[PDB]
């Protein structure tokens, strides 16, 4: 989920984007 | 702001800025 | 802290306290 | 929504439960 992809491992927009609305 | 790691507080921050008035989920246990 | 009014970061902040490791969503456009 | 609840309104933690997941 979110904190293995952002907060373990290193961020990305991409990623972030994946859980806005 | 994105690009590093985020946690916490500032996870939910940096979600905050870049999904603007969509808003988002956060969904910390998956 | 949560009983007042909470606007953009501040209740996203707020919502991140209270819903620990549930999580939570942010719908601002509802 | 939250916004008319907790930011336009006084926020209450009754409402604020009401979106954790
Ligand atoms: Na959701």
């Amino acid at each position: 989920g979110i904190v293995e992809q952002c907060c373990t491992s290193i961020c990305s927009l991409y990623q972030l984007e994946n859980y806005c609305n | 702001f994105v690009n590093q790691h985020l946690c916490g507080s500032h996870l939910v921050e940096a979600l905050y800025l870049v999904c603007g008035e969509r808003g988002f989920f956060y969904t910390p246990k998956t």
